[PDB]
C-alpha cells in the first residue's frame, strides 16, 4: 500500500499512521493521494488563515487605505470576523480571481497528483506553458528559492514539520471561529474573536 | 556568500549575518538578497541626497511645476512630506509610473535575470549615459561597487533617519525637532 | 506483570494482608487486553491515584490554611478564609483549564511511545515501568528539568533502593486516597469522618465539579 | 572531562565543602548542547556575574558615600547625597543608555569569534576559556589599551598564579554577589540583612527596570551642541 | 471478481471513486449487505414521507396523551410529537426485526453476512425467490438501485425538513 | 466501440476521428439520418452566428455604441434599432452572404461528391492557417458561445439587468462576496 512510504507519521501518535476510523487502509492509493493533496491544501490555508486572524485580531493594518475611501485600519475596526463584508467587493473579486487561476493551473498541470504525481508538490510554476498567455516566472513556492539550500533529508524533516503545523493550524482557526461564535467554547481567546 | 562583495574591513573582513539568512539563501536566494540591498542602496541615495539638498538651503528649481493649478517649486515648503503632499497628484502618478517602468524594464531586459544566473543590480539603460566608467580596470570596478554598497548602506540608514524624524519628533539627534 | 507478580508486590507491599483483589480486576479482562497489560493499567491507575492524592493531601492542607504565594494576583483575588475547596472554584477558570492542559499534555507525554522507547522504557500496558515518567529528552524545544527528580537526587540510587520506594509509593498512597477523601468527605458532609468534627471547615459546592459555570452548557473565556 | 574540570576547580575553591551542584546543572542538558558545553556557559556565567557584583560593591562604596569625577558630564545631574540607588536613576536617560550599550559592546566582543580567533581561541561553549575576555586586535580601527590587564601588568605570569588567580575570582565574585544584593535586600525587605539595618534607606523603585525613572533629558554636551 | 456483480450496471458501471472494494475486495459482501440495508430504509423513508404528504391514519395516537394522528406534522416534528411509550415500542420492534426476524450479520462484534446466504438474502422460507437467472438478477440490480436512489432523496427529504420544516422545497 | 464520451453507448460510424471536434457525442445517431457535413456546416454557421452575437451583445451592454445609435442595451437594442429604421441594411449583407455563399454551397455538398467540408469557405485573408488544432478550437469556441448566447439571452430577458446577467450580480457567480458570515458561523 502507498500509506506506509508517506510522510505525516510522527512521534506524537508513537510514530504510527493516525487512522483510527481505518479508511486509510479501506480506500485506495489513488484515493489516498487525494486524502493527502487535501491534507495538505488544508493545511497551508488554516496556516495562512490562523496568522491572519491573529493579525486582525490585533487590529495590526498596513498604513494606508485598501479602495480611495476605505482605510485598512477601518476594514478591521470590528474584528477579523466582520471583515470580508467590510472589504470591498472589487478586492475579494480580484482576491478569489486569482485564487481560481491558481487552482485551474496547479489542477491543470498534466502530472495529476491523482494519475501520477506527488501529492501535494502543486507544480511551482503556474501559468507556464499556457497557450496564449504570458506571465512572470515568478515561482509559486519559494520565489527566492530557499530551497536550494536543503538537502533531501532537510526537505523530508521539513515537509514533516509542514504537515505537522498545517494540522495545528486547521485546529486553531476553527478554533479562533468557534471562540467568535461561541463566546465560551475556546478559552485563552478573548473577546477580540 | 563569502565570495560576493560587500566584505570590506568595516565588519573584520568577513561577512555580516546574525540571524542567517545568507545560511538559508541558496546561490539565487543570495543573488535575489544582493539586488534588492542594492535596490535599497540607490533609491535611499538618491532619497537622502534629495532630502538634504531641498532641505538645506539648496536652490529649488525655477518656474512654476504646474502652471495649470499654479502649484510653485517656491510655494512646495522645503520640509519632507509637505513637499509631496503638496505636489500634484498627476505629479506622483508620473514619478512612480515612470519608475515602475523602469523596473519592469530592468526586470524583463536584462537577459540571464538576477535570479537566473546574471549579475545583481545591473541596469544597463540608466548607468553612465556618457560613459563615465567605461575605461576603469576591473579591480577598480569591483572597488567602486564595494564603495556603492558601503555609501547606500549609510544612505538608507539615514533616510529612515529622515522619516523617523518627521513621524517621531526628536528621535534622530543632531536634527530638527520638526521634520 | 502477571497475578504471580502482582501477588509478591502485595506480598511485599504488607505481608500480612497479601494479595487483596476481592473485586477481580486483576482478572478482568479490559478492552480486551491481556491480563499481563490489564495488570499494567490498573497498577499505573493505582500509583497515579496515589500520586495525585498525596499531592492533594499536602495541597488541601496548605489550601485551608492560606498559604499562598506572595507575587501573583491570581491567589489576592480569591478570598482569604474560604474551604479548600472553595479555594478552587474562586479561580479564573482559563488558570483551571491550564493546570488541567498541563496535566494533559504531561500524560500525552508519559504515554507516547517514542520517548519512552527512546529512553529505555515501554509503555506500562506493554511490559513496561508503572509509575514511570520519561524525561524531556525528544521534546522539541529544550527545557531545563524533567518531572521526575529535576534536580540529580537518585540518579545514583540502587534497584533495591528504588524497589523499597516503589512499594512506599503504593502503601502511601493507598494511604493518602483515604485521607484526602476523609478531609473532601468531612468538608461536604459534617460528621462523615468521626475524628474530624470540627477541624475540616465545612463546604456547600460538588468538589468533582471543577469548573464554576457548566462548560458543557455555557463556559466563560479571557 | 569538564565535570571532572569543574568538581577539580571545585575543590580548589573550597577543599572542605568541594563540588556542590544541588541542581545537577552542570548535568543538565542546556540548550541540547553537551556537557562540556553547559558546564563552559556556567562557568562563564558565573565569572561575569562575580566580576560585575565586585564592581558593583566598589561602585556602591564610591556613589552612596560620594565619589565625583569633577567637570561637566553626567554627575553634575545627580543631587548630591543621593542614594546608590538614586545615583542611576539620576544620571541622564542618555547616560544609562550608553552605559549598558558600552557594556553591550564589551559583551558582543567577549562572544565575537573574530576577536577570540585573532586571539587564537574559542567560545567557552565549543572548548575555550571560560571567562577570557579578547584583546581588541580586530576591532577595525586599533585601540589603545585591551580590557584585562590594559597596561599587561601580567604579561609574564605563572599558569600556576594564573589558576590560583581565577579560583580567587570565583570565591571573591560570589561572595561580592551575596554582599551586593545583601545591600539592594536591605532597601526593600527590611531587617532582612542584620548589619545593614539603618545603613542602607528604603529605595521606592524597581531595581530591575533599568529605565525606570528615565531619568533627566538634559544636554550636557556644550561646545557644538547643534543637537539641542 | 467484483467487477461483475449485482450493482454493477447503469451508467457508471462499476464505480469505486475511492477504491473499496478494490483493495479489500473480501469486504464487497459487507459492503453489499450495508447498502441494501440502507437502500430498503430509505425506500420506506421516501415512501413514508410522500404518503404522509396526503395521506393520514385515523383516530387518536395517545388518548392519555390527546394527540391525535392528523394533528402530527409531516416530517421529524411527527416522531419528535410521538409519545416516549411510542418511541420506546418502535424502538423494540425495530430491534427485534433487526437482530431476530432478519438478521444481516451472523456473529461475532465485526458482523460477516452469513455464511449459505447471499450479502442481504434476509428474508426467511415464505418470500418471494425468483428462479429465472435472468429475472434475479435484473430485479436484484433493480432493488439496490432503487435503494440508492432512494437514499439519496430521503438525505434530501431529511435535510430540507430540517432546514425548512418541510421536506417539499420550495419552488 | 463504445463512443468516448457516452461510455455506455456505441459510437456511431459516421463520426469516426478525422473530423474537428469529434468527441465521439452522438447519442441519439443523428449522423445517420442527416449527412455529416450538412450538419457540420449547420454548426459552424450557428457557432459562429453566436460568437459575434456574444461579442456584439457583451460590447453593447457594457457601453460601446456607433455615432448616431440609440443609447440602450442589447435586450431593448433591437426594438430601438427597427424603431430607428437602419437595421435592414445589416440583413442586405447576410441576405447577399447567403444566397450566394450558403445555397450553392449547400447544394455542393448534398449533390457534388467532390466539394469542400462544412464551413470550409476558403476564407482566409490573413493566412492564419486551418490546421487541426485551429479547427478544433474553432469548434470549441463556437459551442461554448452557442450555449453562452443562450444563457445570456435567456438572462438578460428574465433580469433585465447589467452585463452579469444574474439578480444580484457578480455576488452570484461569487457566493464568498456574499456574506461569509453565515460560513462562519456554522463553522
Ligand atoms: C480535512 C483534513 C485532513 C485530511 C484530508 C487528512 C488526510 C490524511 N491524514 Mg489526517 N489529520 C488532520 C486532518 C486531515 N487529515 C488533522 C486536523 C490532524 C490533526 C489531529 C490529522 C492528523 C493526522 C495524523 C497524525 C496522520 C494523518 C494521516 C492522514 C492520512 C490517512 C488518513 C485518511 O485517509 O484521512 C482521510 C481524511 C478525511 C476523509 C477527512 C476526515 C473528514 C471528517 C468528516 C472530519 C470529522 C470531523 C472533525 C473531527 C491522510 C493523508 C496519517 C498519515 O499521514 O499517514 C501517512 C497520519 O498518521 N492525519
Ligand atoms: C468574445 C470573447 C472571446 C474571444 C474573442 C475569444 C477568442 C479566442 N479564444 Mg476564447 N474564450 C472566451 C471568450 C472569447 N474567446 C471565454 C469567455 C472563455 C471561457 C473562459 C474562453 C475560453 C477559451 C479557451 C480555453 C481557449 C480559447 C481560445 C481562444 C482563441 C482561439 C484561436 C487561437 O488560438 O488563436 C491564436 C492564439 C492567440 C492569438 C493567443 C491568445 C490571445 C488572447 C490572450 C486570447 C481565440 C483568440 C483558445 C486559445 O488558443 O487561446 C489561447 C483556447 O485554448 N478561449
Ligand atoms: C534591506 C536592505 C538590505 C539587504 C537586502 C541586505 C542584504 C545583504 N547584506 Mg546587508 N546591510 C544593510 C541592509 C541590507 N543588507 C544595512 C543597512 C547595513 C548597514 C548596517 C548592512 C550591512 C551589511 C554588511 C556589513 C554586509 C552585508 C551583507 C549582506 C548580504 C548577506 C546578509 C544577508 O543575507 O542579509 C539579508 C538581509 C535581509 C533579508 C533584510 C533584513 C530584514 C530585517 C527584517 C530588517 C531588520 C532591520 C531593522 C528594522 C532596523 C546581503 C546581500 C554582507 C555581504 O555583502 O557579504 C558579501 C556584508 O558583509 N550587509
Ligand atoms: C450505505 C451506503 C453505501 C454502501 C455501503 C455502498 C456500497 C457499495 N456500492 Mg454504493 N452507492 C451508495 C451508497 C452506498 N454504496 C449511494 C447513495 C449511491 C448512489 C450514488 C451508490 C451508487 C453505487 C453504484 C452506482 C455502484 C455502487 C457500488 C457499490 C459497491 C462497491 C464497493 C464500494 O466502494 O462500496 C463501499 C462504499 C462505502 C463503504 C460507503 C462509504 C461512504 C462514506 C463513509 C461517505 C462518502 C461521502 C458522502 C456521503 C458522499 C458496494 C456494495 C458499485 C457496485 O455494486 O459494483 C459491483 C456500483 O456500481 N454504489
Ligand atoms: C516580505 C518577505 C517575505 C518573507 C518570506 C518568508 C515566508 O513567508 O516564509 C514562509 C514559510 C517558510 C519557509 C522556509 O523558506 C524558509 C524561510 C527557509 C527554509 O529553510 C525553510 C522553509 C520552510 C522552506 C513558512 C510559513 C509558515 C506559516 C505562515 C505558518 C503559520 C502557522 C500558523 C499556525 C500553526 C497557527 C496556529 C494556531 C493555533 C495553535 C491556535 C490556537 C490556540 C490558541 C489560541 C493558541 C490557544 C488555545 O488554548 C486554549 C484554548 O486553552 C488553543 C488553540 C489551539 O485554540
Ligand atoms: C410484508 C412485508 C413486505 C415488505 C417489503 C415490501 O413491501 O416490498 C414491496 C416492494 C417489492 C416487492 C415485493 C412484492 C412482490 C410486492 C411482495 C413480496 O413480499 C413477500 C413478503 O412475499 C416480495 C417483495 C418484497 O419483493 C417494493 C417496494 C418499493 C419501494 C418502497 C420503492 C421506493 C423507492 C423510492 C425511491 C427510489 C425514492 C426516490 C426519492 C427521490 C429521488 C427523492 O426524494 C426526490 C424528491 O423527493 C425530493 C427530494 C423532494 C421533492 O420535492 C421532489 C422529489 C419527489 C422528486
Ligand atoms: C477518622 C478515623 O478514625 O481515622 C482517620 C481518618 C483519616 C481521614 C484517614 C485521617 C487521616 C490522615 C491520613 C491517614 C493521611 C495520610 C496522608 C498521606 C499518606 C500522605 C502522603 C504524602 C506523601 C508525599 C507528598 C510524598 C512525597 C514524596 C516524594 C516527592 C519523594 O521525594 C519520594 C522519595 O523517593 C524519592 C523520589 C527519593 C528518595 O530519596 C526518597 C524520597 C522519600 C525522598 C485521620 C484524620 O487521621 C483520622
Ligand atoms: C570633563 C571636564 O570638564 O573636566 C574638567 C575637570 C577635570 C578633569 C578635573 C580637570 C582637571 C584637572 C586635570 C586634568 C589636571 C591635570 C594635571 C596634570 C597633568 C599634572 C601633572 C603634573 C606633572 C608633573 C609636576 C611632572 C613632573 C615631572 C618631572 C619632574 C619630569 O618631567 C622628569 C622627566 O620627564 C623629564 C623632564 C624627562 C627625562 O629627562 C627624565 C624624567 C622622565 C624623569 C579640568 C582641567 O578642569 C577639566
Ligand atoms: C506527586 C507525586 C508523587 C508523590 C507524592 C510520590 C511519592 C513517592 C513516595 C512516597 C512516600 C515514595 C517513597 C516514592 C518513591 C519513588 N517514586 Mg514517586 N512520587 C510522585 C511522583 C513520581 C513520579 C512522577 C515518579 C516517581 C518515581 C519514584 C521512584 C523511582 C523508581 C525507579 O526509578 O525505579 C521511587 C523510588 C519515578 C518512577 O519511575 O517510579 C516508578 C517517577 O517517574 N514518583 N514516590
Ligand atoms: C582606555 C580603556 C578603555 C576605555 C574606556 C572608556 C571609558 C572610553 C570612553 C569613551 C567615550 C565616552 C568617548 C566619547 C567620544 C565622543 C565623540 C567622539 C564625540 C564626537 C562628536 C562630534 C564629532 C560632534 C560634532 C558636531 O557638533 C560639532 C562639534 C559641531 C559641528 O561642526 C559638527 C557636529 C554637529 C557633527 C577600554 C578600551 C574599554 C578598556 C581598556 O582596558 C582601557
Ligand atoms: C442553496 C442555498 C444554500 C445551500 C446549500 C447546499 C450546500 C446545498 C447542497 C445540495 C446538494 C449537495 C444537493 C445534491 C443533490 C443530489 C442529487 C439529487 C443526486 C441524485 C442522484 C441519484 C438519484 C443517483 C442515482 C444513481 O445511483 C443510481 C441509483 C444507480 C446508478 O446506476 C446511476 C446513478 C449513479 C445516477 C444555503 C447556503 C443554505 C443558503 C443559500 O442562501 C441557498
Amino acid at each position: 500500500a502507498l500509506v506506509d512510504s508517506m510522510e505525516g507519521v510522527g512521534e506524537e501518535t508513537g510514530g504510527q499512521i493516525w487512522d483510527p476510523l481505518g479508511i486509510s487502509e479501506a480506500v485506495s492509493d489513488e484515493a489516498v493521494m487525494w486524502f493527502r493533496a487535501s491534507e495538505l491544501k488544508h493545511g497551508r490555508v488554516a496556516m495562512l488563515a490562523s496568522v491572519g486572524y491573529l493579525v486582525g485580531a490585533a487590529k495590526i493594518s498596513f498604513p494606508g487605505e485598501l479602495a480611495k475611501g476605505v482605510t485598512f485600519a477601518s476594514v478591521a475596526a470590528n474584528g477579523p470576523y466582520q471583515a470580508w463584508d467590510a472589504v470591498p467587493q472589487a478586492g475579494k473579486l480580484q482576491i478569489l480571481s486569482i485564487i481560481l487561476a491558481l487552482e485551474w493551473a496547479t489542477e491543470a498541470k498534466k502530472p495529476h497528483y491523482m494519475r501520477g504525481g506527488v501529492p501535494g508538490k502543486i507544480e511551482q510554476l503556474p501559468f507556464d506553458g499556457i497557450q496564449g498567455l504570458w506571465a512572470p516566472k515568478i515561482k509559486f513556492w519559494d520565489p527566492l528559492n530557499f530551497t536550494g539550500a536543503l538537502s533531501a533529508e532537510q526537505k523530508a524533516r521539513k515537509r514533516k514539520a509542514e504537515l505537522k503545523n498545517g494540522r495545528l493550524a486547521m485546529i486553531g482557526i476553527i478554533s479562533f471561529i468557534t471562540g467568535h461564535n461561541l463566546p465560551g467554547s475556546v478559552p485563552a481567546l478573548d473577546s477580540s474573536f | 556568500v563569502s565570495d560576493m562583495e560587500g566584505t570590506g574591513p568595516e565588519t573584520g573582513g568577513k561577512v555580516f549575518d546574525p540571524m542567517g539568512l545568507s545560511k538559508i539563501a541558496s546561490a539565487e536566494t543570495l543573488a535575489w538578497y544582493r539586488a534588492a540591498e542594492l535596490k535599497h542602496s540607490r533609491v535611499a541615495m538618491a532619497a537622502v541626497t534629495g532630502w538634504a539638498w531641498v532641505s538645506s538651503g539648496g536652490p529649488l528649481f525655477p518656474g512654476y511645476l504646474s502652471v495649470e493649478q499654479g502649484v510653485t517649486f517656491e510655494s512646495l515648503g522645503r520640509d519632507g512630506y509637505a513637499a509631496w503632499a503638496a505636489v500634484p497628484e498627476a505629479g506622483k502618478f508620473q514619478i512612480l509610473g515612470v519608475i515602475g517602468i523602469l523596473e519592469i524594464l530592468s526586470e524583463s531586459a536584462v537577459k540571464p535575470h538576477y535570479m537566473a544566473g546574471g549579475t545583481p543590480g545591473k541596469v544597463p539603460l540608466l548607468w553612465d549615459p556618457l560613459g563615465f566608467t567605461a575605461k576603469l580596470s576591473p579591480e577598480t570596478l569591483a572597488r567602486k561597487r564595494l564603495a556603492e554598497l558601503k555609501n547606500g548602506r549609510l544612505a538608507m540608514i539615514g533616510v529612515m533617519s529622515l522619516v523617523s524624524a518627521h513621524f517621531i519628533p526628536n528621535s534622530v539627534p543632531l536634527l530638527p525637532g520638526s521634520v | 506483570e502477571t497475578k504471580a507478580d502482582l501477588e509478591a508486590l502485595a506480598k511485599d507491599l504488607n505481608p500480612a494482608v497479601g494479595f487483596w483483589d476481592p473485586l477481580a480486576l486483576s482478572d478482568y479482562s479490559f478492552w480486551g487486553t491481556s491480563q499481563e497489560a490489564t495488570i499494567g493499567f490498573l497498577r499505573e491507575a493505582e500509583i497515579k491515584h496515589g500520586r495525585i492524592a498525596m499531592a492533594g493531601f499536602v495541597g488541601y492542607i496548605v489550601h485551608s490554611n492560606d498559604i499562598r504565594w506572595t507575587f501573583d494576583k491570581v491567589a489576592a483575588s480569591v478570598p482569604t478564609g474560604l474551604p479548600a475547596p472553595a479555594v478552587w472554584d474562586a479561580i479564573p477558570d482559563i488558570a483551571k483549564w491550564q493546570i488541567i492542559l498541563f496535566v494533559g499534555v504531561m500524560e500525552s507525554w508519559r504515554e507516547n511511545k517514542v520517548v519512552l522507547e527512546a529512553e529505555g522504557q515501554k509503555h506500562y500496558m506493554s511490559g513496561g515501568k508503572p509509575g514511570y515518567f520519561p524525561s524531556f529528552d525528544l521534546l522539541p524545544h529544550p527545557v531545563p528539568f524533567p518531572l521526575f527528580d529535576p534536580f540529580g537526587i537518585s540518579k545514583r540510587a540502587t534497584e533495591e533502593k528504588k524497589a523499597k520506594g516503589r512499594l512506599a509509593e503504593i502503601n502511601n498512597g493507598r494511604l493518602a486516597m483515604i485521607g484526602l477523601f476523609g478531609f473532601l468527605s468531612e468538608a461536604t458532609v459534617p460528621g462523615s469522618v468521626p475524628f474530624l468534627k470540627g477541624v475540616v471547615p465545612a463546604y456547600t459546592g460538588e468538589v468533582m465539579a471543577p469548573f464554576t459555570q457548566n462548560i458543557f452548557t455555557a463556559p466563560t473565556a479571557l | 572531562s569538564a565535570k571532572a574540570d569543574l568538581e577539580a576547580f571545585a575543590k580548589e575553591c573550597n577543599p572542605v565543602v568541594g563540588y556542590w551542584d544541588p541542581l545537577g546543572l552542570a548535568d543538565l542538558p542546556l540548550w541540547g548542547q553537551d556537557q562540556d558545553a553547559v558546564i563552559g556557559w556556567l562557568r562563564h556565567s558565573e565569572i561575569k556575574h562575580g566580576r560585575i557584583a565586585m564592581a558593583g560593591f566598589v561602585g556602591y562604596i564610591a556613589h552612596a558615600n560620594g565619589f565625583r569625577f569633577g567637570g561637566i558630564g553626567p554627575q553634575n545631574v545627580v543631587p548630591e547625597g543621593a542614594s546608590a540607588p538614586e545615583v542611576w536613576d539620576s544620571i541622564p536617560f542618555l547616560a544609562k543608555l550608553q552605559i549598558i550599550g558600552a557594556i553591550g559592546v564589551l559583551e558582543h566582543i567577549s562572544e565575537d569569534k573574530n576577536f577570540l580567533a585573532a586571539d587564537g581561541m574559542k567560545h567557552y561553549m565549543r572548548g575555550g576559556k571560560p571567562g577570557y575576555f579578547p584583546t581588541f586586535s580586530a576591532n577595525v580601527h586599533p585601540m589603545p589599551l585591551n580590557l584585562f590587564d590594559p597596561f599587561k601588568w601580567s604579561k609574564n605570569a605563572s599558569p600556576e598564579k594564573k589558576a590560583k588567580g581565577l579560583v580567587t575570582e570565583t570565591n571573591n565574585g560570589r561572595l561580592a554577589m551575596l554582599g551586593l544584593f545583601g545591600f539592594l535586600s536591605e532597601s526593600k525587605i527590611p531587617g532582612s540583612v542584620p548589619a545593614l539595618s539603618g545603613i542602607i534607606p528604603s529605595y521606592d523603585g524597581d531595581y530591575m527596570q533599568p529605565f525606570l525613572p528615565t531619568g533627566p533629558d538634559t544636554s550636557l554636551w556644550t561646545i557644538g551642541n547643534l543637537w539641542a | 471478481g467484483v467487477e461483475t456483480e449485482l450493482g454493477a450496471t447503469g451508467p457508471l458501471g462499476y464505480w469505486d471513486p475511492f477504491g473499496f472494494s478494490v483493495r479489500n475486495p473480501e469486504r464487497f459482501n459487507r459492503y453489499r449487505a450495508v447498502e441494501l440495508k440502507h437502500g430498503r430504509i430509505a425506500m420506506a423513508a421516501t415512501t413514508g414521507y410522500m404518503v404522509q404528504s396526503f395521506l393520514r391514519w385515523p383516530g387518536y395516537l395517545s388518548t392519555s396523551a390527546n394527540i391525535k394522528f392528523a394533528d402530527l406534522p409531516n416530517g421529524i416534528a411527527a416522531f419528535k410529537a410521538i409519545p416516549p411509550a411510542g418511541l420506546f415500542q418502535i424502538l423494540l420492534f425495530i430491534g427485534a426485526m433487526e437482530a431476530f426476524t432478519w438478521r444481516y450479520y451472523e456473529g461475532p462484534w465485526p458482523g460477516k453476512v452469513p455464511e449459505g446466504k447471499a450479502p442481504g438474502d434476509v428474508a426467511g422460507d415464505l418470500w418471494v425467490r425468483y428462479t429465472d437467472p435472468e429475472e434475479k438478477a435484473f430485479k436484484l440490480n433493480a432493488e439496490i438501485n432503487n435503494g440508492r436512489a432512494a437514499m439519496m432523496g430521503s438525505l434530501g427529504m431529511l435535510m430540507h425538513d430540517h432546514i425548512l420544516g418541510t421536506w417539499v422545497p420550495p419552488g | 466501440a463504445k463512443s468516448k464520451a457516452i461510455p455506455f453507448l456505441d459510437a456511431p460510424p459516421a463520426l469516426d476521428g478525422t473530423m474537428a471536434g469529434d468527441k465521439g457525442f452522438d447519442p441519439l445517431l443523428l449522423s445517420n439520418v442527416v449527412p455529416i457535413q450538412w450538419a457540420r456546416e449547420a454548426e459552424l454557421k450557428h457557432a459562429r452566428i453566436c460568437m459575434l452575437a456574444v461579442v456584439g451583445w457583451v460590447t453593447v451592454d457594457l457601453g460601446f455604441t456607433v455615432p448616431y445609435a440609440p443609447q440602450v442595451s442589447s435586450l431593448a437594442a433591437h426594438d430601438a434599432a427597427v424603431d430607428k429604421g437602419v437595421f435592414l441594411g445589416l440583413l442586405i449583407p447576410i441576405a447577399l452572404v447567403e444566397v450566394l455563399a450558403g445555397i450553392p454551397k449547400c447544394f455542393q455538398i448534398m449533390n457534388e461528391p467532390d466539394a469542400s467540408p462544412g464551413g470550409d469557405y476558403k476564407f482566409d485573408p490573413l493566412g492564419i492557417g486551418a490546421s487541426a488544432e485551429m479547427q478544433e478550437k474553432e469548434i470549441s469556441n463556437g459551442r461554448l458561445a452557442m450555449l453562452a448566447f443562450s444563457g445570456i439571452v435567456t438572462q438578460a430577458a428574465l433580469t433585465q439587468g447589467p452585463f452579469p446577467y444574474t439578480y444580484n450580480g457578480v455576488e452570484d457567480l461569487v457566493p464568498p462576496m456574499q456574506s461569509v458570515q453565515g460560513a462562519l458561523s456554522i463553522l
